[PDB]
């Protein structure tokens, strides 16, 4: 999921648009 | 468990920054 995405490695913010709503 | 709290605290910020009015859920099971 997202921890294991983004917290081992860096997310950028157009990464981080996949989880919005 | 704290780097991982640390690393939540900071996605949540950037997810609310991105999302804008979209919003997002935060949630798991893990
Ligand atoms: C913006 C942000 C915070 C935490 C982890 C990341 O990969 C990205
Ligand atoms: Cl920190
Ligand atoms: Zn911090």
């Amino acid at each position: 999921g997202i921890v294991e995405q983004c917290c081992t490695s860096i997310c950028s913010l157009y990464q981080l648009e996949n989880y919005c709503n | 468990f704290v780097n991982q709290h640390l690393c939540g605290s900071h996605l949540v910020e950037a997810l609310y920054l991105v999302c804008g009015e979209r919003g997002f859920f935060y949630t798991d099971k893990t």
